[PDB]
């Protein structure tokens, strides 16, 4: 099975260049089926589709981002990169890349087959900032606070992914310093409070902070 | 020229048909496809050349179209299949995606279950408290918080949060969090944040000392 992973830097500065790379793995990029492009979804917005590349090397790019994209491909580590230059603050989204696959007597008829995890890239002149985690000491609900971080996004789980059912990892808000701030809670039964234990495994990969905070009652 | 997507908004029970139309920008020459991009996630595509679907995609899921005018279809709804749903065409060496179709699921008319946290002691010692008042499971996603310290109504030092509607029980979920100075904190006792719902007959308000 097909499986892409994107590997960005998650911030730019303005006036700078984004680069991401994804890589394809469970299968070859030097096939003659497929096509590999990048697409980008800016916030609250739909799809736009920046490019795509053969493995080959033929390159193909919408008309808006034809003048800044530059999409390559490298067969020896089996990846495709896409280099955005000039990056401009409206161009802060999340960059999907994708594989499109091609099948054609007379030419190829295409539909994007596998789709990768998705890169947020934010696009501010700010430095980046780890975040700070806090209990919501407490059927009783308990969770966690990740306040003051900088740039998104993060991910927030409960009991090393054991925990999932009635868990709420609620969006982001941007406070007024400009840095963001996250709330994670879960509903569980009152009998378990003192038997089990919780722990939400706060993960903020811009900044590589990785904290796993216990939350306890009283 | 203009590729248009219709309905922008939906919003129907489960169990119900509901059908999407697309409009490509020319005669369909190439594979339309068909995309459920569930909030948070990655794209998926469920229909491939207006009618087939992909291996594994639910028999629910069916779709028709020809010339510049399609539809997508789903037989009967289930609070999983809540998501925007995209359009794909290939004209003149590009790939344009419809303006998209957010589906929602109207369900019952559900009580919020309120719980307010106070501060913790590690956020107290480096010298700004934060306490939040969250909102479980309600229905519809209108909803008011206000907070009240020492029953005296407070604005603008709080910022509240909703979840996307859940893909089991259809519910969405609240927070809003007032923060304010360890100094400011402690010149108070009683925090409060009344809940204001159309599926609650009394205003529910939960509070706390210290």
């Amino acid at each position: 099975q097909l499986q892409l992973q994107e590997s960005g830097p998650g911030l730019v500065k303005p006036s700078e260049t984004l680069s991401l790379t994804c890589t394809v793995s469970g299968g070859s990029i030097s096939s003659s089926s497929y096509y590999w492009g990048w697409i980008r979804q800016p916030p609250g917005k739909g799809l736009e589709w920046i490019g795509s590349v053969y493995y080959s090397g033929g390159a193909s790019y919408n008309p808006s981002l034809k003048s800044r994209a530059t999409i390559s491909v490298d067969t020896s580590k089996n990846q495709f990169s896409l280099n955005l230059d000039s990056v401009s603050a409206a161009d802060t989204a999340i960059y999907y890349c994708a594989s499109i696959y091609g099948s054609g007597t007379f030419y190829y008829y295409f539909y994007m087959d596998v789709w990768g995890k998705g890169s947020t890239v934010t696009v501010s002149s700010a430095s980046t900032k780890g975040p700070s985690v806090f209990p919501l000491a407490p059927t009783a609900a308990l969770g966690c606070l990740v306040k003051d971080y900088f740039p998104e996004p993060v991910t927030v789980s409960w009991n090393s992914g054991a925990l999932t059912s009635g868990v709420h990892t609620f969006p982001a808000v941007l406070q007024s310093s400009g840095l963001y701030s996250l709330s994670s809670v879960v509903t569980v039964p009152s009998s378990s409070l003192g038997t089990q234990t919780y722990i939400c495994n706060v993960n903020h990969k811009p900044s590589n902070t990785k904290v796993d905070k216990k939350v306890e009652p009283k | 020229i203009q590729m248009t997507q219709s309905p922008s908004s939906l919003s129907a029970s489960v169990g119900d048909r509901v059908t999407i139309t697309c409009q490509a920008s020319q005669v369909i020459s190439n594979y339309l496809n068909w995309y459920q991009q569930k909030p948070g996630k990655a794209p998926k595509l469920l229909i491939y050349d207006t009618s087939n679907l992909k291996t594994g995609v639910p028999s629910r899921f069916s779709g028709s179209g020809s010339g510049t005018d399609f539809t997508f279809t789903i037989s009967s709804l289930q609070p999983e299949d809540i998501a925007t749903y995209y359009c794909q065409q290939y004209e003149n060496l590009q790939f344009t995606f419809g303006p998209g179709t957010k589906v929602d699921i109207k369900r019952t008319v559900a009580a919020p279950s309120v719980f307010i946290f106070p501060p913790s002691d590690e956020q107290l010692k480096s010298g700004t408290a934060s306490v939040v008042c969250l909102l479980n499971n309600f229905y519809p996603r209108e909803a008011k918080v206000q907070w009240k310290v020492d029953n005296a109504l407070q604005s603008g030092n709080s910022q509240e949060s909703v979840t996307e509607q859940d893909s089991k029980d259809s519910t969405y979920s609240l927070s809003s969090t007032l923060t304010l100075s360890k100094a400011d904190y402690e010149k108070h006792k009683v925090y409060a944040c009344e809940v204001t719902h159309q599926g609650l007959r009394s205003p529910v308000t939960k509070s706390f000392n210290r």
